[PDB]
């Protein structure tokens, strides 16, 4: 059943139609609506940050490729600037899993990649969609192949200016008189300022297929942003004269080889990203002068390559090798210095009977001038019953993350001499699946696990490590699609993770009441249901998430001014398909923010409410 | 399956000889708030400001001044600053449309001055009116790195230190509202004092080792108040970060954290050796000296994104009380 790679892992998979059901989700909102993630997001194209389980967002590597996507400096990845349509295929390894592929991913990782069409001819597409505050969203898609060839082509361009009506009720508006004395004072109904925003990505694939065992690709990517900062709700004034704009120029580009044979594969892999950043912070004055306040630039250049091995001794064992490089030429304008970054893994799968079976894994890693003790892990594999398919998991490792470029170079305090984070994990879960006589397909996984981290890097007055966190939880997932009728199809996917995130490190100072404590912005529950309803050529969609409560302060105290309730939120999608005789028609209308909640999901942050979305999708069709 | 978020007021009524303690909070949360204690009775009020006004204080509170019976809160990342009345904490106005001022003085009952930072300009206001009257243009000063601080006057003179990427302290006169003359000091000089003798104390930050001056000693000065000179030096030796060299009630006596928190004397000599207060593996981030008794309030950040503490020590050095306030309290005002 499972492939020989995928043994004793956990992990959670996106399908076609999760990834394609809207031009204007980013994977951001990929994730917060369909798995247990945590996505620290106050809104539409702003920094989304990503906590798995209960770690940092520094502890979650992101692969493009197979290309590390992570900036160097910091470490975290915008997830709000990797739009849905241009990723063909996402996966999430949980944990242990993660020293599959990569380093140090203490929480996990996220792969993403672009997949081979199987067009013949030429085709294109192209989805225009608006929406409520003067947004608009457009997707180009081109494409050709010839059972060799392979070109496509995407654009995708949105813009906004974000003005939407809020009730604010951080801020009074007071009304004066003729001797300036408070007479009555209102909350204000105030607009989104200074949040105005304009993306532009493009993609181009060629991708080549001898048939003869050797095939050759090669992916542009590239990404020109220009957004705004928004600004507080508990800011004073009909403050005009006062831009923020974060613009964000990068390339990403990657060439593959595969050459596969009977029983061996060997895969070959380069690429390169060049990154360029600039933040602007001026102030009109007097007539037309406009001075600047703050100017930072900065520019990153890396280079990547890698080779990877695969050999079949037989159909019960099998041997891997790989080895990475990345290179991060970092020149920030107003330090200019980087660091090479090698890892090489080998590992045995093997199967020695039906049920069985196990997988060992070594990695060893070089970043700079410093080596890491050797990374193990243990993955083991056993099947209860073959009835309805139960399967039992288990995992251990210990795994080690370098610091960031910034934590070790960085203008005001750069401490060289910093130890790198460790975390030890295990694993252990259960899974099934009931699939009858094309009736209805339940299946699902409950899997426990708990990890200790140790000298994690936090900056307080510069890295002082410490700060030492227990981490561990249960996370449950289940599928259901069931036909009710010949037309009527039932789909129903949900998730559910409790996930502490305890620091037992020793208490700084007397009056710290810290130890014992939830981290920082991380619930501890979370919740996701999706449902799919569809009728011919009818389809509704629902999507719910919950958070728990998000605590702003390490003692978990209870304030009036830091208080964030529990996040629930509902949007319903209808969508209706025609077919014309020269192309093809799809119309859906969004619903988000369903019930119109007034909510405050990050602190001092206006969110708006209930809001609308109208896309159109032509397909022309051909000979 | 809804969220939800209002507020409700309340009728403080707080009397006696109280302190006001502005926490800071953090950057971009918009959790700065006020707070309230009582030393006789020896009891504490958090959040006055939302609690008798249901709504929030703003973002990096930074100081305050009490005129009468009206503080002055100037908020630094939100652009305004706050007037409320001591004795009910009720918003008695509000200054609107500043560039992140950092501290306000009153020259006049008509006139009063406010510094920004990320400015070349010092904001002139009437205390009434509640509008901008002017500006004021510190020579040699640019916008990228501008910055002005405290405000101590002389006569018809005010003095000003240029802390953030900036060494040099102006005298302004405030009849034709000039800058007259300038002097020069080491790298950021953070707090400006005035004695009962007339000798202004400044103290300079180090420098975070990678900042573009560079590092330098941190140092400690005292500017005579009729001719400038620089009269004495003194040297703090690296890797420390003195700052908050204010004076007693009485304005003879000196007190700065630069870890041990020490204690000197006007119209004395060379540093002392025996701390008011020696270790105690704590992070003092502020203090200040009671104007009635003598009582000498530390403030303790802690990990500056919890409550923070205050410790309440007598003259002789002995702890009287400790209690809990908001994130990182910054400054403290006497009602
Ligand atoms: C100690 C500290 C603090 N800082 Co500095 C001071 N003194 N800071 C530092 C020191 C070390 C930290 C560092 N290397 O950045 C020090 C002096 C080097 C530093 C630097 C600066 N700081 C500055 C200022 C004045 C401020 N700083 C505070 C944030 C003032 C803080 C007070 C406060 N109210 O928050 C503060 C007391 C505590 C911050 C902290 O660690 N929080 C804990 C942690 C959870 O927060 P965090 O958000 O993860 O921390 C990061 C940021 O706060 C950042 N940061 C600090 N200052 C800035 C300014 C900007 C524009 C930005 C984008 C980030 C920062 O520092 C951390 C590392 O990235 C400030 C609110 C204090 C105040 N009331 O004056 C104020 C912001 C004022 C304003 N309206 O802009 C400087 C201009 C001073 C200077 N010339 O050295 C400078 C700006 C940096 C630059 N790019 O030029």
């Amino acid at each position: 059943k499972r492939p020989m790679k995928d043994i004793g892992v956990q992990q959670t998979r996106f399908d076609s139609l999760v990834l394609k059901e809207n031009i204007a989700l980013s994977m951001a909102d990929i994730l917060t609506f369909n798995s247990s993630i945590f996505v620290k997001s106050y809104g539409r194209a702003t920094l989304s940050t990503v906590s798995f389980r209960g770690t940092s967002a520094s502890h979650t590597q992101v692969t493009w490729n197979g290309m590390r996507i992570n900036n160097p400096m910091l470490g975290m990845t915008d997830f709000s600037m990797i739009p849905s349509y241009f990723i063909d295929d996402a996966s999430l390894l949980h944990g242990t899993s993660s020293v599959n592929m990569a380093g140090g991913g203490l929480g996990g990782l996220v792969k993403l990649s672009t997949v081979p069409a199987h067009q013949e001819g030429f085709g294109m597409q192209y989805v225009q969609g608006i929406g409520s505050f003067s947004t608009f969203d457009e997707f180009l898609q081109l494409k050709y192949g010839d059972k060799h060839w392979q070109i496509s082509t995407r654009a995708v361009y949105q813009s906004s200016p974000n003005d939407y009506k809020y009730r604010n009720h951080d801020k009074k508006e007071n009304i004066y008189d003729d001797k300036y004395n408070i007479i009555e004072q209102y909350y204000p109904i105030e607009r989104n300022r200074s949040g105005a925003y304009k993306d532009l990505h493009i993609l181009q694939e060629v991708y080549y297929n001898t048939g003869k065992g050797d095939r050759f690709g090669l992916n542009a990517w590239y990404t020109d942003s220009n957004r705004e900062l928004a600004l507080l709700t508990t800011d004073q004034g009909d403050l005009m004269d006062f831009e923020n704009r974060q613009r964000e120029h990068t390339l990403r580009s990657v060439l593959s080889w595969d050459h596969t044979r009977e029983n061996w594969k060997v895969s070959a892999r380069g690429g390169y990203v060049h990154t360029w950043l600039a933040y602007d912070y001026k102030r009109d004055l007097g007539n037309g002068i406009m001075a600047t306040m703050t100017r930072s630039r900065s520019k990153v250049n890396t280079f990547y390559g890698q080779l990877d091995g695969e050999y079949f001794f037989s159909d019960k064992l099998l041997l891997t090798a790989g080895v990475s490089a990345h290179q991060h030429l970092v020149n920030s304008l107003d330090f200019d210095k980087g660091r090479i970054e090698l890892s090489g893994n080998v590992s045995l799968k093997w199967q020695p009977v039906n049920r069985l079976g196990m997988s060992l894994v070594l990695r060893g890693e070089m970043f700079g001038t410093k080596w890491a003790p050797v990374i193990p892990a243990f993955f083991v594999d056993y099947v209860l019953s073959k009835r309805g398919n139960i399967m039992a998991k288990a995992s251990i490792t210990r795994n080690y993350r370098f610091p960031t470029l910034n934590d070790l170079y960085f203008l005001p305090g750069g401490n060289p001499a910093l130890n790198n984070e460790s975390g030890f994990t295990y694993e252990t879960g259960l899974s099934f699946s009931v699939d009858k006589d094309n009736v209805y397909t339940l299946s699902g996984s409950a899997s426990w696990f708990d990890q200790h981290i140790n000298d994690w890097i936090i900056w307080l007055p510069s890295p002082v490590n410490l700060k030492k966190v227990h981490a561990y939880g249960v996370e449950v997932q289940a599928d259901y699609a069931v036909a009710i009728d010949k037309a009527w199809k039932l789909g129903l996917n949900g998730t559910f993770a409790w996930t502490p995130s305890i620091n037992e490190g020793e208490p700084t100072s007397k009056a710290d009441q810290s130890v014992g404590k939830q981290l920082p912005y991380i619930p501890e529950y979370s919740a996701t249901l999706s449902g799919r309803l569809t009728y011919r050529s009818w389809g509704l969609l629902y999507k719910w998430c919950y958070y728990s409560e998000r605590y702003t302060m390490t003692s978990n105290a209870v304030s009036y001014t830091g208080h964030l309730p529990p996040y629930l939120m509902s949007n319903v999608t209808l969508e209706k398909g025609f077919s014309l005789r020269w192309a093809d028609l799809s119309l859906k209308g969004t619903v988000n923010n369903l019930f119109d909640e007034e909510y405050l999901s990050v602190l001092s942050r206006p969110m708006p409410g209930i809001n609308f979305e109208f896309f159109i999708g032509i397909t022309p069709k051909w000979g | 399956c809804m969220k939800w978020d209002y507020g409700k007021m309340e009728p403080f009524r707080a009397t006696g000889d109280g302190l006001f303690i502005m926490n800071e909070g953090n950057f971009q949360y918009g959790n700065a708030t006020l707070s309230y204690y009582d030393p006789e009775t020896k009891k504490v009020e958090n959040e006055i400001f939302y609690r008798a006004n249901a709504m929030k204080l703003g973002d990096v509170a930074q100081s305050m001044i009490v005129r009468d019976t009206i503080g002055w809160v100037v908020v630094n990342n939100s652009h305004v600053i706050f007037a409320i009345s001591t004795n009910t904490f009720k918003e008695v106005g509000r200054i609107t449309g500043l560039t992140s001022p950092r501290y306000i003085h009153f020259i006049s009952d008509e006139k009063a001055y406010i510094t920004q930072i990320w400015d070349y300009r010092i904001f002139i206001v009437n205390p009434k009116t509640y509008q901008i009257t002017g500006y004021i243009e510190c020579p040699d000063m640019t916008m990228e790195t501008g910055s002005t601080e405290q405000m101590v006057q002389y006569g018809k003179y005010v003095y000003v230190n240029c802390w953030s990427y900036q060494n040099r302290i102006l005298k302004i006169d405030t009849t034709t509202d000039k800058v007259v003359d300038q002097l020069t000091v080491g790298i950021q000089p953070t707090s400006l004092v005035m004695d009962k003798n007339f000798k202004m104390w400044t103290i300079t930050d180090g420098g975070y080792k990678g900042s573009p001056y560079g590092y330098e000693e941190p140092s400690l000065y005292r500017i005579d108040a009729e001719t400038f000179k620089i009269e004495k030096q003194f040297k703090f030796q690296l890797g420390d970060a003195p700052s908050e060299v204010q004076l007693n009630g009485a304005g003879d006596e000196l007190y700065w954290i630069n870890k041990d928190i020490w204690r000197m004397s006007v119209d004395e000599e060379r540093v002392p050796v025996r701390p008011f207060l020696k270790y105690r593996d704590t992070k003092y981030y502020g203090l200040t000296v009671s104007p009635k008794n003598g009582d000498v309030y530390v403030a303790d950040a802690i990990d500056y994104q919890q409550q923070g503490m205050i410790y309440r020590y007598t003259e002789d050095g002995e702890l009287v009380d400790e209690f809990y306030v908001g994130i990182i309290p910054g400054a403290f005002c006497w009602k």
